[PDB]
């Protein structure tokens, strides 16, 4: 037999030299011991997180609460459902507990971040960063620069290396393109200092590299910078993921080589937590126009009903559907379709009628097209609108009607923005109007 | 070339808008590309610690 002060005593110098395997079995040991202390408790499932088995430590926890009650081991339970990808049980978790502490502010900031709650996790974070002080602030203020760069580029409001990368997220959440790339450049310059002072890392930056370059449409460089991207086999699987869903969205028919070796990538482990809700949608969205493209339609119909079930989230899905049954001879269906998802949102309706009209000029029925153009509120003033309605009025002549827009657009303009350049284009280019047919 | 829907603020009255390839929108709709997401750090794990251990300790 050994001393139970003696236990603790290593046990606090295995805890305070780091190493944690030989601290739990000790800790082990202990608690064969003395089975009935908490303290010993609170040390193995410690001990458990740290090695990364939280499965045990939750499993430690739940078969021990009755044993445990009083304070309650609440904040390791919460990170270790956290870590098992169990975020809505992690909500109750830390909104249970009998007290706030910082780790549970922390910890509450994380999981508010990972359910897309971004007005709440701001809050949350910006106290944390203000009321808190510790050795890890450069990572709370890289978190909550994280924290309002995803909130810009999905949800979209106005706002060292990784503080960078996030400012470029940002700014490419706001759309500006060209500085992004400079401050990408500012950070690949940072990576190269910090790494010289280990590629895996450098890759995130080029990560963000070729997608600017294809939203700019320098298209073949960031093709190349997405082949070596991977030729770099990066650890990271959500990165992996989005970086093949770009590749995608730059090959579009052509090189299905590569459209399906990167679909190989699209769907691997770990993916569906790493990335967001946008992000999985806009993969999914990706999916279906590949597989109309050069896969057999009975897959390109099964991702777009998929998405269709998620699809009350955002990002309408609905013209896969109706550009394959346009695919398949098909274009009434593709109308009616078009038609009752305009009737049953009455918000996302404007945008969506755009694409009805087209189709209604494919061969005839030019004057319906005109009709649903003109049914556009809100967007009916808007020049390069009147000028299309005014071409296909043109079309059969029907030019009082066309008049007639040009004076409600003047008039729209006037009561809004008056003396704009485009408004006194439009009042120009009506006075020359009338002064042709009389 | 580019849709009517990315040139809205520019009249000029192109002809193919009446004829077959109107090119109103993007038909069938283009791919959608993601930035890749922003970098976040698990904070939490450095406040995984041992309890104070002083009041049982040697």
């Amino acid at each position: 037999g050994v001393s139970v002060p003696a236990l603790w005593s290593e046990v606090n110098r295995y805890g305070q030299n780091g190493d944690f395997t030989r601290a739990l079995k000790t800790v082990n040991k202990i608690l064969q011991i003395n089975k009935d202390d908490v303290t010993a408790l609170h040390c193995k499932v410690v001990c458990l997180i740290q090695n990364g088995s939280f499965k045990e430590a939750l499993n430690v926890i739940n078969t021990h609460t009755k044993v445990l009650a009083n304070n309650s081991l609440s904040f390791e339970k919460a990170y270790c459902e956290y870590r098992l990808n169990r975020i809505e049980n992690a909500l109750k978790t830390i909104e249970s507990a009998n007290q706030q502490t910082d780790k549970l502010k922390e910890l509450y900031g994380q999981v508010l971040y990972r359910l897309e709650r971004y007005d709440e996790c701001l809050a949350v974070y910006r106290d944390l960063v203000r009321n808190s002080q510790d050795d890890y602030d450069e990572e709370r203020k890289t978190n909550l620069s994280a924290v309002v760069a995803a909130q810009s580029n999905w949800e979209k409001v106005v706002p060292t290396h990784e503080l960078c990368y996030n400012t470029a997220c940002a700014l490419i959440g706001q759309g500006q393109l060209n500085q992004a790339m400079k401050i990408l450049q500012k950070a690949e310059d940072l990576c190269r200092r910090s790494l010289s002072e280990p590629q895996a890392e450098l890759a995130i930056i080029h990560g963000q590299m070729a997608y600017i370059l294809q939203l700019q449409g320098r298209t073949e460089e960031a093709l190349q910078l997405y082949n070596q991207i991977i030729k770099l086999k990066p650890t990271d699987v959500g990165l992996l993921a989005v970086i093949a869903n770009n590749i995608i969205t730059i090959n579009k028919d052509q090189n299905v080589f590569d459209s399906k070796k990167k679909v190989k990538l699209t769907n691997a482990e770990g993916v569906e937590f790493k990335l967001s809700k946008k992000q999985l949608q806009a993969i999914e969205f990706n999916k279906a126009l590949l597989a109309m493209y050069t896969n057999q339609a009975e897959q390109c119909r099964k991702i777009s009903a998929s998405l269709q079930s998620q699809s009350p989230e955002h990002l309408l899905p609905v013209l896969i559907q109706a550009a394959q049954l346009c695919r398949e001879k098909q274009h009434t269906k593709a109308i009616e379709l078009l038609q009752e998802f305009s009737d049953q949102h009455p918000e996302n309706a404007a945008e969506i009628k755009l694409t009805m009209a087209q189709l209604k000029i494919s061969q005839g029925n030019i004057s319906k097209a005109c009709l649903i153009l003109r049914s556009i509120e809100e967007l009916k003033h808007k020049p390069g609108m009147v000028s299309a309605l005014v071409t296909m009025y043109s079309h059969e002549e029907d030019i009082d009607s066309a008049i007639e827009v040009f004076t409600q657009a003047i008039q729209w303009y006037q009561n809004h923005q008056p003396k704009s350049p485009a408004h006194l284009s439009l009042i120009r280019e009506a006075a020359n109007f009338k002064l042709k047919y009389g | 070339n580019k849709p009517l829907v990315e040139r809205f603020e520019t009249f000029c009255l192109d002809p193919s808008l009446v004829t077959k390839q109107a090119n109103l929108v993007h038909f069938p709709p283009g791919f959608q590309p993601i930035p890749c997401k922003p970098l976040f750090f698990d904070l939490a794990l450095n406040h995984v610690a041992f309890p104070p251990l002083e009041d049982k300790l040697e």
